[PDB]
């Protein structure tokens, strides 16, 4: 809990065991008591590098999950470009051979590996395909129709 | 033709009843009380059979519930072997295992006295194929497991060993000749033409090995007290986890790290070569022996586990991919036990949300898990077995939580307090431990005493056309003497199914009768209450009226406990005094643990007493969801369900002080329910021959009475009574 740190007020997570703490798109950990102290003295920096904070992209919370900040970098980094990829790939692949790259290439990236870059080419590679929300949206259409289906037996 | 006891006549419909088996092929169901010799003439029709040279293929592997009528079976099966070994003349080899696993297992006074059975084992076993595996050869390490070597040796050879052996014969010839039980019993499974053991290893989908080959339609299975079978089918597959048990799993896994990291670069690689041996290869060397001990085959309803170990690519890549099965469950869990809750896609579709990986590498991280400590192996399963248990829980969810639920009861409901909440996960369809029995062998064969209302047997969802109950004929009925005490029209208070201390005149009724119950009966005294909460009640009420002081000047008193530890000291002080002095009493529950198999006879217990119909508490949603389930196959069957279960457990508590003929065995059900369900779901040789009677609407003075008739015609019953056959079948 302490020994992750604190960026300004230094003095808070020993003043109240139950802190609502909150996180941001750069990685860092940052509690609701450094959010308001470093709106009225600056804005929304990151107190390392330089990330800005403009709109609400904060998730308050107060059971402590960012833990391990090992772990919680990888749960974020697949549900954004990652998990779109669960649907592209099966529909070329034929055997459990690919899908190792995906869980290892994951692996390495929180480790600082210069393969970084090499991602970043592929997402502005193409620019028309979208998907995946479209996939979505016949899901939630089957469940109202199902509901729908369920309401008539009932009547 | 077996010459032993007296001929009722009771072989002649045993013997029709095992020929339609084997044409129909299907389960059977035959009713076996404890009043009638279900081992002399069972284990004499067996025999016969065993020398079957036309069936080409027959087998029997037969169970039962304790490890001591383990040695029942197997003193029984003795003697049988004895006597038409002598009248056949040249007799022909035989083997029956008694194959018993943690408990009975090693010879080495390091090893042994330590208390319990896993974690002892657990010690044997990193010893054996742990560190003698590993560190493959030494001096001090490399300990003295000196006859798995002799195993070694011996199974390279054929010796043939002589017949059905005790649980201590095995140990006495582990002195001799006879290798540890574990690696003998793998090369008389190799061929046993009698297996006898606990039906709790196949009725388990998680390390059940079905000890049998791959034929699906053959062999033949014999049960043995099978009437409680709703339960084991549940409880076994059922998995839960405590904050205690959390707590050394998450201090434990910081040890492995540790292990990983103070690797350099040599001894790495060596880590990595065995990997690409596990992908290509999957008849690997170390699914012989160490696929027992950890989880074998969860998925026993669908087929084996075998894959080609997903979910890894490396070895630390593995560390953190099960660290987040670890970090994300203890924030799941803690804040799902704020409240209360119930349902199965809320563990289900919130797990896959959070932890953002697929069904497949979260179903083999059980397996992976047991594989990881192979390639280093220095550990030992005292720091795995608390690994174990969350691979397990994981193991239940992948391919299980579609047609489970999860019970949630953290404040104060039939559970541990804030200081150690816990979860439940339990079935509801009790058949998913006994389909694959089915289908793995030819035909099935029950023998239960108790389970007599055959019309709720379709519960399992299984085909039963073998169908036939006993009645044996027998011309002195001073055998039993069913009794059923109600009070009627004279304070018919006797029942207690909603009250604790809020009345004092049920209580006292169970003190005045059993005073004097205590004075008539010329042994012991078993007797039963309902549960834990109305039996301590009771006895606290009797010492302000002045009730158990009475009690104590003529038996003496045992109740019991709660600890397993005080519990097994209890009971050899009751078999004590009631052979050596004045028979005691005793004062425990029907679903205790003096109710499971104790096999007291007229030297520790031939009086049983039952206080009012051992129910269970409906109203905890540990039960309720078990309950549910049922009413989406049987709308009506809502309520006939709770009284199979209630009378089931009446009839186990008096199935048990009587085992022959000349016990002589007294049963009261001191409570007016028994009405109008006595001629439904009841055994059917206690209506025409005891419940015929008007016995029924009796009270406190009226049941002492009809007490002293089977306590004063039992004397006539001397020299000579009921002796037809003159050991040869009367020619029949
Ligand atoms: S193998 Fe046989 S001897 Fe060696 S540990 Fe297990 S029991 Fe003790
Ligand atoms: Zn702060
Ligand atoms: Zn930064």
């Amino acid at each position: 809990m302490d020994d992750q740190g604190c960026p300004r007020c230094k003095t808070t997570k020993y003043r109240n065991p139950s802190l609502k703490l909150m996180v941001n798109v750069c990685g860092h950990t940052l509690c609701e008591s450094c959010v308001d102290l470093l709106f009225v003295r600056g804005a929304g920096n990151c107190p390392e590098c330089g990330t800005p904070l403009r709109k609400s992209n904060f998730r308050v919370q107060l059971f402590e999950d960012p833990t391990v900040d090992k772990e919680v970098e990888i749960r974020k980094k697949v549900l954004k470009i990652y998990n779109k990829r669960e649907e592209d790939f099966p529909s070329l692949r034929e055997y459990n051979d690919f899908l190792e790259e995906v869980e290892e290439i994951v692996f390495n990236l929180t480790n600082n590996v210069d393969l970084d870059n090499t991602k970043k080419k592929m997402e502005i590679y193409q620019k028309e395909n979208k998907d995946v929300i479209q996939k979505n949206k016949l899901k939630l259409t089957r469940e109202q129709e199902e509901l729908e289906e369920a309401l008539e037996v009932e009547r | 033709y077996f010459p032993y006891d007296y001929i009722y006549p009771e072989q002649f419909s045993y013997m029709r009843e095992l020929k339609r088996t084997l044409d129909a092929k299907g389960h059977g169901v035959l009713e076996m009380p404890s009043g009638t010799g279900k081992t002399v003439s069972l284990l004499a029709l067996i025999m016969a059979y065993q020398r079957a040279y036309p069936l080409e293929v027959t087998k029997l592997i037969y169970c039962s519930r304790t490890v001591p009528e383990i040695e029942k079976v197997i003193e029984e099966l003795r003697k049988l072997l004895n006597f038409y070994e002598k009248q056949e003349g040249e007799k022909l080899p035989f083997l029956g295992l008694a194959l018993s696993s943690r408990k009975n297992l090693c010879i080495h006074p390091e090893v042994t006295p330590l208390r319990f059975g896993k974690d002892v084992d657990g010690k044997c076993h990193s010893l054996t194929a742990s560190y003698v595996r590993a560190q493959y050869q030494h001096d001090t390490s490399l300990p003295h497991c000196r006859f798995y070597e002799e195993f070694d040796a011996h199974g390279r050879e054929v010796p043939l060993p002589a017949g059905i052996y005790n649980l201590d014969d095995l140990k006495a010839l582990g002195r001799r000749q006879g290798w540890c039980p574990y690696f003998l019993a793998r090369y008389s499974i190799l061929h046993a033409n009698v297996v006898v053991y606990s039906y709790h290893y196949l009725l388990d989908p998680k390390i059940a090995d079905l000890v049998s080959k791959e034929l699906a339609r053959k062999a033949v299975v014999v049960f043995d007290e099978a009437h409680n079978i709703d339960n084991v089918c549940i409880d076994s597959m059922s998995v839960n986890l405590t904050r205690r048990t959390l707590d050394r799993c998450q201090g434990n896994l910081e040890t492995l790290q540790k292990t990983v990291l103070r690797i350099k670069e040599t001894d790495e690689q060596r880590l990595r070569d065995e990997y690409r041996r596990l992908v290509e290869g999957l008849r690997e060397a170390s699914a012989a022996r160490e696929t027992d001990a950890h989880l074998a085959n969860p998925v026993l309803p669908d087929e084996v586990l075998q894959e080609a170990v997903p979910g890894s690519i490396r070895t630390a890549e593995h560390f953190l991919g099960f660290l987040r099965r670890l970090l994300e469950y203890v924030k799941w869990r803690l804040r799902v036990q704020h409240v209360v809750q119930e349902s199965p896609p809320a563990f289900l579709s919130g797990l896959a949300q959070r932890v953002c990986i697929q069904r497949k590498p979260l179903r083999f991280c059980a397996e992976r898990l047991r594989s990881l400590l192979h390639t280093l192996e220095i550990t030992d399963l005292a720091d795995f077995s608390p690994l174990t248990l969350l691979a397990n829980f994981a193991t239940l969810v992948s391919t299980y939580a579609k047609g489970f639920t999860i019970i949630i009861e953290p404040f104060d409901d039939r559970t541990p307090t804030i200081a150690n909440p816990i979860l439940h996960f339990s079935c509801m369809d009790a058949s998913l431990a006994i389909k694959p029995v089915f289908e793995r062998f030819q035909s099935v064969i029950i023998t239960s005493g108790t389970l007599s209302p055959l019309d709720i047997y379709p519960k399992i969802l299984d085909f039963h056309p073998v169908t036939m109950a006993t009645f044996t004929m027998t011309l002195a009925r001073v055998c039993l003497c069913p009794m059923i005490i109600g009070r009627g029209n004279d304070q018919v208070a006797i029942s207690s199914k909603f009250e604790t201390r809020e009345d004092i005149a049920v209580i006292r009724n169970y003190g005045n009768l059993l005073l004097e119950m205590s004075a008539v009966v010329p042994d012991g005294i078993v007797a039963f209450f309902t549960s834990y909460q109305y039996m301590e009640s009771t006895v606290a009420s009797w010492y302000e009226q002045g009730i158990l002081e009475n009690i104590q000047r003529n038996k003496l008193l045992f109740i019991e406990t709660q600890d397993g530890a005080e519990t097994s000291v209890a009971l050899e002080k009751y078999q004590e005094a009631c052979e050596n002095g004045r028979g005691a009493i005793l004062l425990s529950v029907a679903r205790g643990k003096v109710s499971e198999g104790i096999d007291f006879v007229h030297h520790y217990g031939r009086a049983v007493i039952m206080f009012g119909v051992p129910y269970v508490y409906t109203q905890s949603r540990i039960l309720k969801a078990r309950l549910e389930y049922l009413r989406d196959q049987f709308q009506i069957r809502e309520n006939d369900f709770l009284t199979f279960d209630a009378m089931r457990h009446a009839a186990q508590c008096v199935g048990r002080a009587i085992r022959g003929k000349t016990d002589y065995g007294l049963m009261v059900f001191a409570d007016k329910r028994f009405a109008r369900g006595d001629k439904r779901g009841k055994l059917p040789r206690w209506i025409q021959e005891h419940l015929t009677d008007a016995n029924l609407n009796l009270t406190v003075d009226e049941g002492v009475q009809v007490a002293k008739y089977f306590l004063r015609q039992m004397a006539q019953p001397f020299h000579r009574e009921d002796q037809l056959g003159l050991s040869l079948l009367s020619l029949e």
